[PDB]
């Protein structure tokens, strides 16, 4: 986990990280 | 929606979950 912005590319890698295995978007 | 609830606060695990599920 992170405490900090995403500002969109960013999100992608934290995004990544949690659903990434199930996709997201 | 997506990008403003982190980049427009932190968010939070669940907050960053509810993109998939």
């Amino acid at each position: 986990f992170v405490n900090q912005h995403l500002c969109g590319s960013h999100l992608v890698e934290a995004l990544y990280l949690v659903c990434g295995e199930r996709g997201f978007f | 929606g997506i990008v403003e609830q982190c980049c427009t606060s932190i968010c939070s695990l669940y907050q960053l979950e509810n993109y998939c599920n």
